[PDB]
């Protein structure tokens, strides 16, 4: 199984550049071609590091570039210029090989490598407690979560009870607030019976900035 | 150069029902054309390449057509993994454009959201800023509408939701949106509500407190 | 990066010329 191991996250500033790789594994480059798709999915150029050719879109001229080692099997492509809306996720794929048919398709993905262009410098969240009350009960059911507020970059990881509580879990997809930080929520709806004999705790993980929080969320 | 256009952006679909998607392209590219499928937090995966051809392992139910600038991708018998995003995308002329995207949701009954509001915290409200959060929980089909009014005053500008992806468990949507105030905006105010207008409501819906 | 940006040499097709 040829595929397609990529480098890790990264933060840019804009005007900045910025260099993804790509590792063949289970499998050498030989005769194929790779291509960059970020993601609307939008193709931004490939190589062919048998010769040391490279295409690419006419909308990145000037702004990318590519290289291959053929001794570790790892391609790289270089973007340069960075503007905030190249803030994506970025694929390797491998081409199908052409010698079978001219009528290509891309057979083998990477698993992407995001990008995030801002301003910001990492930080971690503030978490908050979004407690039940009367205000969040439904008969039976109360509501219940964590307001995980103003942080940078994605992402973050929230858990209920160390994952002892998975059922009636929702955690929504962060926005982009207009400071460049983001926030997100995330909520359980749990037996109202249940308020004043268990404890619910909200684990939240920012990697980014060494951030560990566990939040209780308590009725008052 | 060359446009894909994808139709329909989105369709709602049951388990076992035939569908079939279809793609565009501006100019004619021969059968130049693959089809994707992709669900979130994965990379996309080639389902049908050269219009007609279908990869190794993909299920026989899905088939491929079209030759010059109309193309179809049907799902005869869908099951409950097919429900993803589709991409078509040419290859005969760089650069190689993708389509938009067909995004397949499940069919399920009309069901209103439950709505909850939480006041803001005092904890963050010692930090000098106050948010407002407002729940709709469990909710189908995904429109729904989110009015915060703070004294009865119509809220604009300050304020951000979010929607889940569809639920396995029961095909609903749930949404929460966040009102953020200053401190001392916050305290100049009593009654905060989030109007929640939905299909499955009769007539929309006020959760409030006051502060 | 510094491989040779080339848009005269279809690098997905190229084989298939060759033969």
């Amino acid at each position: 199984q040829v595929q397609l191991v990529q480098s890790g996250s990264e933060v840019k500033k804009p005007g900045s550049s910025v260099k993804v790789s790509c590792k063949a594994s289970g499998g050498t480059f030989s005769t194929y071609t790779f291509s960059w798709v970020r993601q609307g999915l939008e193709w931004l150029g490939g190589i062919l590091p048998l010769l040391n050719i490279a295409n690419y879109a006419q909308k990145f001229q000037g702004r990318v570039k590519f290289a291959a080692d053929k001794s570790t099997n790892m391609a790289y492509m270089e973007l340069s210029g960075l503007r905030s809306d190249d803030t994506a996720v970025y694929y390797c794929a491998r081409h199908s090989n052409s010698w079978f048919s001219p009528k290509w398709y891309f057979d083998v993905w990477g698993r992407g490598t995001l990008v995030t262009v801002s301003s910001a410098s990492t930080k971690g969240p503030s978490v908050f407690p979004l407690a039940p009350s009367s205000k969040s009960t439904s008969g039976g059911t109360a509501a219940l979560g964590c307001l995980v507020k103003d942080y940078f970059p994605e992402p973050v990881t929230v858990s209920w009870n160390s994952g002892a509580l998975t059922s009636g879990v929702h955690t929504f997809p962060a926005v982009l607030q207009s400071s460049g930080l983001y926030s997100l929520s995330s909520v359980v709806t749990v037996p109202s019976s249940s308020l004043g004999t268990q404890t619910y705790i909200c684990n939240v993980n920012h990697k980014p900035s060494n951030t560990k929080v566990d939040k209780k969320v308590e009725p008052k | 150069d060359i446009q894909m256009t994808q139709s329909p952006s989105s369709l709602s679909a049951s388990v076992g029902d035939k569908v079939t998607l279809t793609c565009r392209s501006s100019q004619s590219i021969s059968n130049y054309l693959n089809w994707y499928q992709q669900t979130p937090g994965k990379a996309p995966k080639v389902l049908i390449y050269a219009a007609s051809s279908l990869q190794s392992g993909v299920p026989s139910r899905f088939s491929g057509g079209g030759s010059g600038t109309d193309f179809t991708l049907s799902i005869s018998g869908l099951q409950p993994e097919d429900f993803a995003t589709y991409f078509c995308q040419q290859s005969y002329s760089s650069p190689y454009t993708f389509g938009q995207g067909t995004m397949l949701e499940m069919k399920r009954t009309v069901a209103a959201p439950s709505v909850f509001i939480f006041p803001p915290s005092d904890e963050q409200l010692k930090s000098g800023t106050a948010s407002v959060v407002c729940l709709l929980n469990n909710f189908y089909p995904r429109e729904a509408k989110v009015q915060w009014k703070v004294d009865n005053a119509l809220q604009s500008g300050n304020s951000q939701e979010s929607v889940t992806e569809q639920d396995s468990k029961d095909s609903t949507y749930s949404l929460s949106s966040t009102l953020t105030l200053s401190k001392a905006d916050y305290e100049k105010h009593k009654v905060y509500a989030c109007e929640v207008t939905h299909q499955g409501l009769s007539s929309p819906v006020t959760k409030s407190f006051n502060r | 990066k510094w491989a040779s940006l080339w848009n005269w040499f279809d690098i997905t097709k190229w084989l298939w010329y060759i033969k």
